[PDB]
């Protein structure tokens, strides 16, 4: 029996009075609340979850729960709580104190009866490793730091040390240069998160921030590593990425990237690296005079599995400088051609490449990217301005492409003159297709076709009847002509293989289904 | 946008 | 075997005619035997035809022809031959000719024109495509003598193994000379005889990588040249400024295009040599069209090049992998009024730095059709540094949605916000625009505020409700076709004082009587102004016509 009550973007200025005494879950989020009175939510004996997160409470009695016995989340992230007066409470799952004002960290000795305490938020402009030691026997799965915007002076480098959780996220502060010695490697961390990171002065580039990465190769315990909102340089980032390429972790984040100045650092050493998987989000540059390819071939070489970039305004890829290891690659939203990957034989280990949202346009050139990717079996370039001239004959895809997604461009229906044999799943949705040709019927291994939002009319009598692998099959959103002598085939075979039809091909102008029509 | 290098 | 029009116009319908049917009407004056099977043409097969002026023989596998046969058309004008087997030609079928316009002999295994003066007694053509991209490798004095002016003039010398001295100075006026050739070794002597007699050259397939240029003797007379074309040519970093070296002997100079050229470097150009430094001229146009460069991405900041940009006035530069046109090098393009940037990579943050402080400062128009911008208003501010432009076609471009102010050039006259995905629009367009185009997005309404707008070009949307006329005082043109518009206030139109076409076809005008009566009679008088012709949701019949009890 969950009941909802949301008042979140109310403009509230006191918490909402007279609501159910069912509620067992209130969202006040995003309103002007300053206070929470006992009087507030007693009544809602049910309650389990309480959202008060956005508001502009600056106290907090911890008292004022008391009657919410059922109550086992609480977020208060992102008000102004300055001092919170302690209390027995109930036994909360996940406590969030983030975003606050307070300057010494808000741990009360109660806390440490929280046996089912999983997710702690918390904040601090002042860090004294002692603070935590309420909450040292606890096994919290992730706790959450922010950093005020005036921590720094007298700072504890083992701060963190007493903290027990399997999963750490710190929240340094922003607009400041990275000068904090606070060790962020922590005994019993598998998933680390760090946010933002400026050092943007070449001269001593990102000492600090380095050091205290360096300490983690000392964690064999690191698994994952996330990096959030950096500003610096080149130089720098390219260090960042060398320093954590020789440590445990296996599973490498980074977004939200600012990049200046110009790239000297271009010996890399790959060895030694435990890194499964690397990807990159949102990233910035300046304008630079260097070589594009110090960048590129740094990446193209990287000994992992799978590599995401995405959201960057890289316009080229290099061929790795031997075979490589390379198996899952997303290289979607960026600012690549057809030429990426051109004249490469060395990626045959490939699986899955996707290259959707870039600037692609010949087809023909984007198959022959594809000729010697002898393990190639996905392949997405969808959303890019792809179109096929026929003029250039077969194509030379490799044998081994399975699944091809090719919607949102500009193909016509030569298309099909342009087809990897054992293809089983062919997204042609969103293009130029104004007919289905008999080359389709070649297409044995076919199971899933979407020919929707097209320029379709009718198709060839039979058509599909040699299609014995077909399962699923997207005709939707085309200019169907019903009249009879013409859509009979169709109707008929939209009718009796109901089950494989995804959505529903209607009518041009009638808008009645293809499948309800009659002919005599 | 390289610049020439001399 | 033939369809021939009420005006003695016959078509080769049933593409088998085994040859031409035995004496034809004589009052024929067009004719169509392209892609035909047929080997043999003699006199006695179209003699009775003295009127016909338009024979065309495109593509038939013509062995041999009987002599004499030209005779019979007497005054033939448009003569095709086009893609034949005619590997021999003879003097005598260019004897009977007296008015031909259009010679064209492309595409048969001839390999030379006879040391037989061809082309003579028709002197009467302007236009003559001679060549094969097969075997045609030779050029005597001994052709091109029966002709002395023409329009256009198109060599076919792909494989062009030899050129006789002066077999091209002979013609004193070409206003476009084309020219197939693989290789540039007879290239600088076939030019020294065409200089002064061309008026647009284009040059074709050639591979210039290694092209050096040296001082030839052609003399100190001017060069007739205004107009220099390179299409699918080969190009390096070297030999490109050689061809400017070559480009500095036409003084007279004025636009250079490059169409699907291959540049084999990185742009390190060389702008001055031991002797001549590359001269701007009186270069005003520079129209550069997909050129491919294998190193894209490695591409030099053109510096090289900045003693050859304070004076050209308009640049193209379609489809070529453009990321970036670097700050320092657009505030030395100072005369540059109109720049064209389609088809590229641009995206915000470089468009800011190509768009720097002083960069293009008398440019007016920017064209940046198809690249990768998303954010209109970012777009927007970063052209206040212009402060001259007036007219920005960013369309078919990804922006979804706008803001509700925008900062825009003070000047803003011409916006094409086309293919653009916009749902709405807001105050963020600006209310100097004279023209504006909106077509092909997801509008539902259209409520602006443009005082001074004379063209609004909203098609391809998805209107209920005609736009705000009340808004749009001085509007001339108004384009409102495919629109899904059903009924209209009435007496609207008489707020648009000054309508001169508009567009209305391919939308569901309900035309019940109590409803259209307005409309429907104001498509009456207003018959000049309307395009196309609206019509009935319920019946094909146009609503111009139809008037209610
Ligand atoms: C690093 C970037 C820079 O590329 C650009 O800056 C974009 C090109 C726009 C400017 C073209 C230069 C204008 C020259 C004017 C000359 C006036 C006439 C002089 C007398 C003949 O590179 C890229 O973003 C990737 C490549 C983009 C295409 C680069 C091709 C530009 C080549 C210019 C050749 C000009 C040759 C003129 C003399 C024949
Ligand atoms: C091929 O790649 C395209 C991406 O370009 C995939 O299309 C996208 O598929 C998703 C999931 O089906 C679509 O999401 C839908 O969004 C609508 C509206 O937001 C929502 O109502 C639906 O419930 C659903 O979430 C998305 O619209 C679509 N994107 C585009 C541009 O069409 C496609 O699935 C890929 N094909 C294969 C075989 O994987
Ligand atoms: C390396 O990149 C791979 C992407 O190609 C990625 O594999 C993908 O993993 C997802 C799971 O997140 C699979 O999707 C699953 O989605 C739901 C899970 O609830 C279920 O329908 C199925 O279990 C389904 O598999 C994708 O299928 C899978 N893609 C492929 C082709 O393998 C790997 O996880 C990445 N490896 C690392 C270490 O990041
Ligand atoms: C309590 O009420 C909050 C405000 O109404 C809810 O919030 C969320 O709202 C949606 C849905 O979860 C999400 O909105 C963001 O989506 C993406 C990711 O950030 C962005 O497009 C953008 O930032 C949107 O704001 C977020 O999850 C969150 N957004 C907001 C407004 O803060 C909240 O989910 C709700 N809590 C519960 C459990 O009911
Ligand atoms: C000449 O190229 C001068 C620089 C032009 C602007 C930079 C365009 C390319 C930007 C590359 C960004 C790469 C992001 C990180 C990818 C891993
Ligand atoms: C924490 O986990 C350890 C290891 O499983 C266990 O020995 C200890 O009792 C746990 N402490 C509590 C009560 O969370
Ligand atoms: C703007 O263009 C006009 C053309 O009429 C020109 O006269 C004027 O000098 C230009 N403005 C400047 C100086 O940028
Ligand atoms: C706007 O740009 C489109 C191409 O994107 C073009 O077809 C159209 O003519 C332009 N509009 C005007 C009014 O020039
Ligand atoms: C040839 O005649 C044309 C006529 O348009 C003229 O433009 C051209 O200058 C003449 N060339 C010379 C100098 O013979």
């Amino acid at each position: 029996s969950e009941f909802l009550v949301d008042r979140s973007k109310n403009g509230l200025i006191h918490v909402p009075k007279d609501l159910s005494q069912k509620t067992t879950i209130l969202n006040i989020s995003q309103n002007y609340i300053s206070e929470l009175w006992t009087s507030d939510i007693l009544s809602l004996s049910k309650l389990r979850i309480l959202i008060i997160s956005h508001n502009r409470i600056q106290y907090l009695d911890i008292s004022v729960f008391k009657f919410n016995q059922e109550l086992e989340y609480l977020d208060l992230s992102h008000n102004k709580l300055v001092k919170i007066s302690c209390h027995p409470t109930v036994n909360l799952k996940h406590l969030d104190l983030s975003f606050n004002a307070f300057d010494a960290l808000p741990i009360c000795k109660e806390f440490g009866n929280m046996s089912q305490l999983k997710f702690l938020g918390l904040s601090t402009t002042h860090l004294e490793k002692s603070s935590v030691l309420p909450i040292a026997h606890l096994n919290i799965s992730k706790v959450l730091l922010v950093l005020g915007e005036t921590y720094g002076e007298k700072e504890d480098p083992e701060g963190l040390q007493d903290f027990n959780t399997e999963s750490l996220h710190i929240v340094f502060p922003t607009n400041k240069e990275f000068h904090f010695i606070l060790d962020v490697s922590v005994k019993t961390v598998a998933n680390l998160e760090l946010s933002n990171i400026k050092c943007v002065l070449e001269d001593n580039k990102c000492s600090y921030f380095l050091s205290i990465l360096a300490k983690l190769q000392t964690n064999p315990k690191l698994s994952n590593l996330t990096l959030n909102n950096i500003e610096t340089t080149w130089n720098s980032f390219i260090r960042i990425l060398q320093l954590v390429w020789h440590t445990t972790v296996w599973y490498f984040s980074i977004s939200n990237v600012k990049l200046q100045g110009q790239l000297d650092f271009r010996d890399f050493d790959y060895s030694g690296t435990s890194l499964k998987a690397l990807s990159i989000h949102q990233v910035v540059s300046d304008v630079f005079g260097f070589p594009q390819s110090y960048i590129y071939e740094i990446f193209s070489n990287m000994n992992i599995k799978n590599f995401t970039v995405s959201g960057t305004r890289m316009v080229h890829m290099l061929c790795p400088s031997k075979i490589s290891p390379f198996l899952h690659l997303d290289f979607s939203n960026n600012l690549l051609t057809d030429t990426v990957f051109e004249n490469c034989g060395h990626l045959t280990e490939l699986e899955t490449l996707i290259l959707q949202m870039n600037q692609l346009k010949e087809l023909s050139k984007i198959a022959e990217m594809t000729t010697q990717m002898k393990s190639l079996q996905q392949l997405d370039i969808s959303q890019n301005s792809v179109s096929y001239d026929e003029k250039k004959g077969d194509c030379s895809w490799t044998k081994s492409l399975l699944s091809l997604n090719m919607s949102s461009n500009i193909l016509t229906d030569t298309i099909f003159r342009c087809l990897p044999p054992r293809i089983k799943v062919l997204d042609l949705h969103s293009n130029k297709i104004k007919s289905i040709p008999k080359q389709v019927v070649k297409l044995e291994a076919l199971q899933e076709l979407n020919v929707a939002s097209n320029q379709l009319k009718s198709v060839p009598d039979g058509i599909f009847d040699r299609l014995t692998s077909l399962q699923k099959i997207w005709l939707h959103t085309n200019p169907w002509d019903c009249s009879c002598p013409r859509i009979d085939y169709l109707s008929r075979w939209l009718n009796k293989n109901s089950q494989k039809e995804q959505g529903s091909a209607k009518c041009s102008g009638s808008g009645k289904p293809v499948r309800s029509i009659i002919c005599p | 946008x390289s610049k020439k290098k001399k | 075997s033939l369809s021939c029009d009420r005006n003695g116009i016959c078509k080769g319908s049933s593409g088998s005619l085994n040859s031409i049917p035995s004496g034809l009407t004589e009052a024929v004056k067009s004719l169509d035997l392209s892609n035909n099977r047929i080997t043999y043409i003699s006199n006695s097969d179209l003699q009775r035809c003295v009127n016909l002026q338009a024979l065309v023989l495109t593509s038939n596998g013509i062995n041999t022809i009987e002599e004499d046969s030209f005779s019979s058309l007497g005054s033939l004008e448009h003569l095709d031959l086009s893609y034949n087997y005619l590997s021999n030609l003879s003097s005598s079928w260019f004897k009977p000719l007296s008015s031909l316009t259009f010679l064209n002999l492309l595409g048969n295994p001839y390999k030379t024109l006879g040391e037989t003066s061809l082309f003579s007694h028709l002197t009467k053509l302007q236009i003559l495509r001679v060549g094969n991209m097969d075997t045609f490798t030779k050029i005597q004095r001994k052709d091109f003598a029966g002709l002395t002016f023409l329009e256009e003039l198109e060599i076919d010398a792909s494989d062009l193994q030899s050129y006789e001295p002066k077999s091209l100075k002979s013609i004193q006026n070409v206003s476009h000379l084309i020219l197939h050739m693989k290789q540039h070794i007879l290239l600088l002597e076939i030019f020294v005889d065409v200089t002064s007699s061309v008026e647009c050259l284009e040059l074709r397939d050639t591979d210039l990588d290694t092209f050096h240029f040296s001082e030839l003797s052609t003399g100190e007379t001017n060069s007739l040249i205004k107009k220099f074309t390179f299409r699918n040519v080969k190009i390096t970093d070297e030999s490109l400024f050689q061809v400017m070296k070559l480009l500095n002997q036409i003084s007279g100079l004025l636009e250079l295009e490059f169409d699907d050229c291959t540049l084999n470097g990185v742009g390190n150009f060389r702008a001055s040599d031991n002797d001549r430094v590359i001269d701007p001229g009186k270069v005003e146009t520079l129209t550069i069209r997909r050129l491919h460069i294998p190193r894209f991405y490695l591409f030099y900041d053109l510096s090289t090049l900045y003693s050859l940009t304070e004076r050209v006035k308009r640049i193209t530069v379609e489809n070529s992998k453009v990321f970036l046109v670097p700050c320092l090098l657009s505030q030395h393009l100072k005369s540059l009024e109109y720049l064209d940037l389609s088809e590229n990579l641009m995206v915000e943050e470089y468009l800011k730095n190509s768009a720097c402080e002083d960069a293009w400062p008398s440019l007016q128009t920017l064209i940046l059709r198809q690249n990768h911008l998303a954010s209109l208003e970012k777009t927007g501010e970063t052209l206040l540094t212009l402060k001259n432009l007036t007219n920005i076609d960013i369309s078919k471009n990804s922006f979804h949605s706008m803001p509700e102010t925008c900062q825009w050039p003070e000047k803003m006259k011409y916006l094409n916000l086309s293919s653009t995905r916009i749902h709405s629009v807001t105050g963020c367009i600006p209310k100097t625009l004279e023209i504006l185009d909106v077509s092909n997005n997801n509008l539902n309404l259209f409520s602006l505020n443009l005082p001074q707008l004379k063209e609004l070009y909203i098609s391809r949307n998805k209107l209920m409700t005609l736009p705000d006329a009340s808004l749009l005082p001085m509007l001339l043109v108004l384009k409102i076709s495919r629109n899904q518009l059903k009924s209209v206030p009435d007496g609207i139109f008489d707020r648009l004082t000054s309508l001169q076409k508009i567009w209305l076809h391919t939308n569901p005008w309900d035309c019940s009587c109590p409803r259209i009566d307005y409309l429907s009679r104001w498509l009456n008088k207003n018959s000049q102004k309307e395009q196309g012709s609206a019509k009935c949701s319920g019946s094909g019949k146009p609503v111009r016509s139809i008037i209610c009890p």
